[PDB]
């Protein structure tokens, strides 16, 4: 009864590193929920944007290494609002896999804030509200210390924070929280 | 060692298409972001848009919707701009610019091409009229004299004027082109002593290769 | 859009001296995850592509340089000549890559000072060759003067006119670093015809009162 959903960042600041460390968390979380009723689904963000795999995709092949290897980053700027919509949009439409009454999450992985974006949370946020879409944030590295881009991530996440934000030092400490998230995603 | 190579410089005619490209003789068309800019005469720069060779994903700016086109052959290494329905607001000079991906969220446009100039007129190759521009009768003295020669209605661009087959070089100046109809008018200006004109001979020599065209005009005081 | 703006548009320019060029965006460049200014300066020389030669608003390009500084912050920046040489005489455009659309300073054109300079006005009335044609120019050169700016009138018989007229400036000149520019009135011979005065008026710094050139059609 779950459905879901990536939403990765894959702008230039990404170190090719820290992108695969992010690639084989992804890839171990979905290892960890072999679930038969568990579907995902996976969106890369930077200025562009590209579904790697739909929930029909997956359903058709549920192998994570398989579907998690060829993924290539797109590399540019973070446009983290538009992302959100296209995932809300695209992922969470019945023509790819999507699953009426099973429980929409989103699970967002960033390593900065979003800028140049021509929308705003303001314009996302209330629509993935609407379609119930339960949203959990990784805060990666040092741009998320500010009291300012910590509201960022609070706004990005379900409310409330404390039970949908995570924050991790660097991509290394992906593997650290690999379990407190599996205690997530259940229902 | 490196840089973007872009292709030669096009005559179109209104409502054609025209077909640019830039390769760069130094890196992967993959590893960038390919940008193109137009620059019309005295303008200043305007951003076309941009693609990701990679993925074939492109961005422009809402101006150039439906006018511009940019496209990319990883396999030849080389990127493309398409302009459609050309009208004169067309005729620029187009340059391609790589943006690099250093280990940031974006850059700026390091690398540049030498660029391409577009033109866009429903002429036909035209020669030009040479015409002497000599002072009135009762146009006075002092110790220099000002003269022209008026290079009127020819098409294309470049026209050549020397003045005593380069003898005269000082004291002149050819003023740039201008489009008077969909043709070219030129003037140029030589200045020489009170002394050596009329008594010596001062003649302006204009060439216009794309007709086949070399006229003298030797400038002769006014009739009167 | 951001809109980028640039000043001055012209800059007189002495070698050796400082100089200082300001560019200020309409939006925030600084971004808050990279503490970074997403703010470039390119300089194009004359009948040149242009070229990178500042990048994050004060990082100088490979083989930029010491002279050249670019300073600033959010909104607000700065490019900053110490000590120009002749080579610096150019176009610096600024541009901002923080969001799509990019967008472009109109530029800061750097010319060389020189002493001021009254234009020599030259009239010529239309060539008996031209008249054979059918139409009929009258031009009016305006030479050699300094600064760059400069008005023409055309009076025929004392109405202004305005259809017909068509004007180029050269480039500052290499040697004697004046401008020159020519205004040609263009009617047919009919037109020509039928007025006797044909004046060109140059207005420019150098007088309050106009320079005047004029000719007469039944003057021989
Ligand atoms: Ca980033």
């Amino acid at each position: 009864d779950s459905d879901i959903a990536f939403l990765i960042d894959g702008s230039g600041s990404i170190i090719p590193h820290d992108f695969r460390r992010m690639k084989e968390f992804v890839s171990t979380v979905m290892e960890q929920l072999k679930k038969s009723k568990t579907l995902f689904s996976l969106m890369q963000y930077s200025e562009e944007f590209r579904i790697h795999f739909t929930f029909k995709e997956f359903q058709n092949n549920p192998n994570p290494r398989s579907l998690v290897k060829p993924i290539t980053q797109l590399l540019g700027r973070t446009h983290t609002a538009t992302g959100i919509r296209k995932v809300v949009r695209e992922l969470f439409n019945i023509t790819n896999g999507a699953r009426k009454n099973a429980f929409k999450i989103l699970v967002v992985i960033t390593d900065g804030e979003k800028f140049g974006d021509p929308l705003g949370y303001e314009d996302v946020i209330p629509e993935a509200d609407r379609e119930g879409v339960i949203r959990y944030v990784i805060g990666v590295g040092d741009a998320f210390r500010s009291e300012k881009s910590r509201q960022e991530l609070n706004t990005i996440a379900s409310k409330p924070p404390r039970d949908h934000v995570f924050q991790v030092n660097n991509f290394e400490a992906l593997k650290t929280i690999q379990n407190q998230l599996r205690e997530k995603g259940f229902a | 060692q490196v840089q973007l190579q872009q292709s030669g410089a096009e005559l179109v005619k209104p409502g054609a298409s025209v077909k640019l490209s830039c390769t760069p003789s130094g890196f992967n068309i993959k590893d960038i972001y390919m940008q193109w800019v137009k620059q019309r005469p005295e303008q200043g720069l305007e951003w076309i848009g941009r693609i990701d060779p990679a993925n074939d994903k492109t961005k422009y700016d809402p101006k150039f919707q439906g006018k511009a086109t940019i496209t990319a052959d990883t396999s030849s290494n080389t990127a493309y701009l398409q302009l459609s329905s050309l009208t004169s607001e067309d005729t620029a000079v187009y340059y391609c610019a790589s943006e690099g991906h250093y280990g940031y969220d974006g850059y700026a446009m390091d690398y540049w091409g030498q660029g391409t100039t577009v033109t866009v007129s429903s002429a036909k190759t035209t020669p030009p009229s040479v015409y002497p521009l000599a002072p009135g009768s009762a146009a006075q003295t002092n110790s220099m004299v000002t003269l022209g020669c008026l290079v009127k209605g020819y098409f294309p661009e470049p026209v050549t004027v020397t003045w005593n087959s380069g003898s005269l070089s000082s004291g002149v100046h050819t003023f740039p082109a201008v489009l008077q109809s969909d043709l070219y008018t030129l003037s140029s200006s030589v200045t020489v002593p009170s002394s050596p004109r009329p008594s010596e001979t001062v003649t302006c020599n204009v060439a216009h290769p794309a007709s086949s065209t070399k006229v003298d005009k030797k400038i002769v005081p006014r009739d009167c | 859009d951001i809109e980028m703006t640039q000043s001055p548009s012209s800059l007189g320019v002495s070698v050796g001296e400082k100089v200082t060029m300001s560019c200020k965006s309409s939006q925030n460049l600084l971004y808050s995850s990279n503490q970074k200014n997403y703010l470039a300066w390119y300089q194009q020389k004359p009948g040149q592509s242009p070229k990178l030669l500042i990048y994050w608003a004060s990082t100088r390009e490979s083989g930029v340089p010491d002279r050249f500084t670019g300073t600033g912050s959010g909104t607000d920046f700065t490019l900053t000549i110490s000590s120009v040489k002749a080579e610096d005489l150019a176009v610096y455009y600024c541009q901002q890559y923080y969001s799509y659309p990019l967008t472009f300073g109109a530029g800061t054109k750097l010319e060389l000072k020189r002493a001021d300079a009254a234009p020599t006005v030259s009239i010529f009335p239309p060539s008996s060759e031209q008249l054979t044609s059918g139409g009929a120019s009258v031009v009016c050169f305006l030479n050699n003067f300094y600064p760059k700016d400069i008005n023409v009138k055309w009076k025929i018989d004392g109405s202004e006119r305005q259809n017909g007229v068509l004007n180029s400036w050269t480039d500052q000149d290499s040697k004697d670093s004046t401008y020159s520019m020519s205004s040609t009135l263009t009617l047919t011979k009919d037109e020509y015809e039928r007025h006797n005065s044909y004046t060109c008026e140059a207005t420019h710094k150098t007088s309050t009162s106009p320079i005047v050139k004029s000719f007469n059609r039944n003057e021989c």
